[PDB]
């Protein structure tokens, strides 16, 4: 495996997920077998006699690293290299071990962490192991950014001693708690005084390169450990090669032959389908309040918008909706005109049932309507509450597309579970980009397996999970199937209303079997098997065709009165128009309308001046 | 157990649990959901 | 003070500026104070006994050097450090002295330079000069680059002895002169294996900064002697800061505040006025393959191509346009409907003529009639021919403005020297922005001093240069003063079609004393200076004003009626709506148009179905 | 002076002399014109 084996990672830091043994099949799933915690790192609750030797494996993390309450022997946590602490427990600290004992302190044995050789951002705790030895003996000034040094929290008071001192073989006795390989690997306080950053020996010629975030084989920048910046499955760059060159002996752009785009830290050659491609070369989630995505073929960047400006609108999770966690009776009418919303949406009972820690009223469950017009959702969709007098998403008729930039859990973008709901509601769904969708534990629902997901996804590899609906043939010997005059699949429901493709006519939305082509008032006119209304000024012809299209040239034979290309109900009788002048027509028996003798503003009705008073 | 300020902190039917030590407030969720006040649910595995 | 002095530098490979003696005024009119050479230096023809003593202030050349070809005795480039060989002669060398010897076997004796340290690019080339002395024993692999070591072609013919023989006290005899100061100073051979270039020692910690291009003082940046990139004013940088970085947890950009465009080889807080910034913040000369111009606030941004994007073109030299040296008959074709030369142009006495040089045969005068939709030059323009038949420059008809983005001896953008021509012939120019006008020569050319250049110079701090056209005196004795009616600034012909602006107005394409303001047949308003007619629909004010516009919205008073902020003559009765319906107004008291009732469909005469009768 | 090859190749009036030591031709440009051929004139000195 070339590609590192990415993992999720935590973010309760303060919860039981069951009992005991669930707490720790759960963490086991989630950690069994990664290579790259893109998350945090809860290791809390574990006890005795268990086993965390799938901990041997992390080898990066990108934030902090908490350590808690868990009264276990040795974590093997023996390939930790670095924690790129991107977000701090407690707003310090980026590796933080508290309280793990129990209330007879036989708690946190040892914790052979070795190979931790930097800790990118944050300071770093170590209280309260009664029961914890030689992680007292280590070089904090190390490891800890040379930043965040006045922020450091050490105190240990191991009064139950029992651990032994390792060999005498590396500095000042720094060991990780036994053994001779078992103890520390310095490469910040050695290297000479010209170097750069770190090292790996003593000379002055051996300095690491600038970016190199803990040790290094060699002296050049393809023998980092850990990229410290954007990594290019090669040497670990500081920012990604740029697409143009400048060539100031020519004052123009000249392009690179070896740019690549930043994708949050990578450089690769093309920026994803559902990501916005900017023209610095960097694949994004949104761009600037001044522009919109403007579709390019695919390549679908944004630029600048001329006047008024199209109403995107930031979902739950970004910027000020921080401290909220789903749609509450506070934040609905910030989503009034928001045609598009980046970022995601989520609906939690809470929101319906009111939450007194957050100080927030239950929501009006009618006040759902103002997001009808939400048309594209950029991350993802998570319902997991709607009133029960409702039968169907009333609110979502018009979402049209699904994104699929920060979804849930990396995992599923559409999530409908829980809900009692006969029919979905979606009658617009065209596509879910990229994503996962999963319907389930929904009792009386249907529908939801005629139609074909297969189509809806944008990308390749996505797969869906729909279970525990309603059964096939409750749907099945119950009538409730899908409509007759609708497709052979693809219905979202009884009504006439939604049913995506249709086998014959269709008046725009709803598909039928026979439009207005002989009989009926209103009559319509088929093109590509979609009949669209044409003009009542035409006659109805009850014999074939009345109409030949939209215009007004499209009447088999126009009732009214024919001027050339266009017949109206009545020709002009004195319409201003084009150069300045007067278009005056009148009326006959044969039904024709020509122009009129100029000499009588008031319009003529014959020939010359004897019919309008001169 | 959690005093009379935490009502309601635990969504889906959670039972607040006290750290005395850190003095920190935790809830332990019923199997199933996730998350800090077990307000998500757990997808990956269940429905 | 963070600038230089600058100087241009020649470009004739090996002529002769006239005698031995108005030769060398054209050297020291231009190396005297120098400080950079911006492009290259030829000593050449310099005869004995001559005084070369502002060579001493010269301290890098952006170009190559040649030596070539002269009988002084000492040459005192004391303070050359690099040769950044943009440009080379013969193609192959970015330093040459040949033939440094008058006929009997004397000549160049001395070249101190001796504090040449690095030649970018290019090579070296010593041939047959039998008197320079104790620059045969210089060590090359030092001052050259790595590669450039098989066309550094040299031969030494020093065997006279006539020099003091070298200071045993220097790094193997090399010596640039005679001294101990004298010495080649090694800085690429002798330090340690692990340096990055140069290194103004041997101890591992002496290695320099990779950015400093002639030695170094420490081992940062901000130390660099002399810099192979781009300078930020204070550090030699490798590309400028970009305006915008990239951010790897939110997947956005973040604005730099070490913002700096990348103006041609050097980093500066703004583009100039008159330079097309692109997208990412870099002053560019054109955008090329498919773009357009953007006048949005002064900054001259370029958008996109849309369309039938009109090509554009180049001017003399750039391009295809290397061979020849002006629009000679052999390519005015190229210029069949240019209408933007993003370039220069040049009229050289040689087009009309025809050479048997270039094969080019001789030019037709009426062939010029092709620039006469050249709307814009954004390089300078040099007028040096013009048929004698012709009175004045009939092609460049307005030209409205040269730019000046490149100039004419980097100093003149307008270029108008010895022509028998009478008239000027460019009759708005009204942006000249960038450059000196330099309009002398003309032995017959009257209403020259009339133009104020105030008024059309952008920047500030150029100047004309109008002297020996025809002098103002007895100009309007002859006649040759121009129309008597304008309001003079301009007139650059004699006829009151062209006329800086205006007597006091103007009506299109004719000049009036006012604007029909109160009075008059056509109510009229005054923008820039122009009569615009109101909207038909403005009441005639015989008190004050009629309109503030165009457009029937800025109105005292509606002629007839008035269907909301315009000013109509007859309130709508059939035009299109919403949903296909008709639209139906009246006129109530105020003569104000309100809309039917939506059933009235033949229209309504009142409001409602009280309105509309049977 | 150059052979029967170079005629019209210094413009403006100037002499066409052949450089015996590099085998190389180059003008002479009378006062005030200067470039490769004597094509321009100077303007920042004279008119």
């Amino acid at each position: 495996l070339e590609e590192k084996k990415v993992c999720q990672g935590t973010s309760n830091k303060l919860t039981q997920l069951g009992t005991f043994e669930d707490h720790f099949l759960s963490l086991q799933r989630m950690f069994n077998n990664c290579e790259v915690v893109l998350g945090n790192l809860e290791i809390t609750y574990v006890q005795r006699n268990y086993d965390l030797s799938f901990l041997k494996t992390i080898q990066e993390v990108a934030g902090y690293v908490l350590i808690a309450l868990n009264t276990v022997e040795r974590i093997p946590l023996e390939n930790l290299q670095i924690i790129r602490g991107n977000m701090y427990y407690e707003n310090s600290y980026a590796l933080a071990v508290l309280s793990n004992y129990d209330a007879n302190k036989t708690g946190l044995k040892e914790l052979p962490m070795r190979n931790l050789q930097e800790i990118l951002h944050g300071a770093v705790r170590f209280s309260n192991n009664p029961a914890l030895c030689n992680v007292e003996s280590i070089q904090w000034r190390d490891i800890v950014s040379s930043d965040f040094l006045s922020n450091m929290s050490m105190d240990f008071q191991n009064h139950l001693g029992s651990c032994q001192k390792c060999d005498p073989s590396c500095p000042n006795g720094s060991c990780w708690g036994a053994g001779e390989e078992n103890c520390q690997k310095l490469t910040k306080i050695i290297c000479a005084q010209q170097c750069s950053g770190r090292c790996r020996g003593k000379s002055p010629s051996d300095c690491c390169h600038n970016q190199c975030a803990a040790g290094c084989t060699g002296p050049r920048e393809s023998d980092c450990l850990v990229c410290r910046k954007f990594r290019n499955e090669a040497t670990c760059k500081d920012t990604c090669p740029p697409l143009m060159l400048y060539n100031p002996t020519t004052y123009q752009m000249d392009v690179n032959p070896e740019g690549k785009y930043s994708f949050g830290a990578t450089c690769v050659k093309k920026c994803p389908r559902n990501y916005v491609v900017t023209d610095h070369g960097s694949c994004v989630r949104a761009c600037g309040a001044d522009s919109y995505e403007m579709e390019e073929d695919g390549v679908r960047k944004c630029k600048k918008c001329e006047g008024p400006c199209r109403k995107v609108c930031n979902g739950i999770g970004i910027g000020e909706f921080k401290d909220s966690l789903s749609i509450n009776a506070t934040n609905i009418k910030h989503f009034k005109n928001c045609t598009s919303i980046s970022g995601d949406l989520h609906i939690l009972p809470v929101a319906f049932r009111g939450d007194s820690f957050t100080h927030t009223p239950p929501l009006d469950p009618q006040e759902l309507d103002i997001l009808k017009t939400v048309k594209e959702i950029t991350g993802f969709l998570l319902i997991q509450a709607w009133p029960e007098n409702r039968t169907d998403l009333h609110a979502f008729e018009n979402l049209e597309i699904i994104r699929g930039r920060t979804k849930q859990h990396g995992q599923f973008s559409l999530a409908v579970v829980s809900l009692n709901i006969t029919s979905l509601g979606l009658r617009s769904l065209k596509e879910i980009s990229d994503g996962d969708v999963i319907i389930s534990g929904n009792k009386n629902l249907c529908y939801a397996n005629t139609i074909n997901w297969k189509k809806l996804f944008g990308t390749s590899g996505q797969k869906t999970k729909i279970i525990s609906n309603r059964g096939e043939n409750s749907c099945k010997a119950t009538g409730q199937v899908c409509h007759a005059l609708c497709s052979p699949e693809g219905c979202w429901g009884p009504e006439p209303r939604d049913c995506v493709s249709c086998r014959n006519v269709s008046r725009g939305r709803e598909c039928v079997d026979k439009c207005n082509l002989l009989e009926g008032e209103p009559r319509e006119f088929v093109e590509n098997s979609e009949c669209i209304q044409c003009h009542p000024e035409c006659l109805p012809q009850a014999m074939n065709i009345t109409c030949t299209g939209r215009g007004p040239d499209n009447c088999i034979q126009c009732a009214h009165y024919i001027d050339g290309p266009h017949c109206v109900k009545t020709c002009p009788a004195g319409v201003m128009g084009e150069n300045n002048t007067l278009v005056w027509k009148y009326a006959d028996a044969g039904h024709v309308c020509h122009l009129c003798h100029p000499n009588c503003t008031y319009g003529c009705t014959g020939p010359g001046l004897e019919g309008c008073p001169t | 157990e959690c005093p009379l300020s935490h009502d309601g902190y635990c969504l889906h039917d959670g039972v607040c649990m006290y750290i005395e030590a850190l003095d920190k407030y935790a809830c332990n969720c019923v199997v199933g959901y996730i998350g800090e006040r077990c307000q998500y649910r757990d997808l990956k595995w269940w429905e």
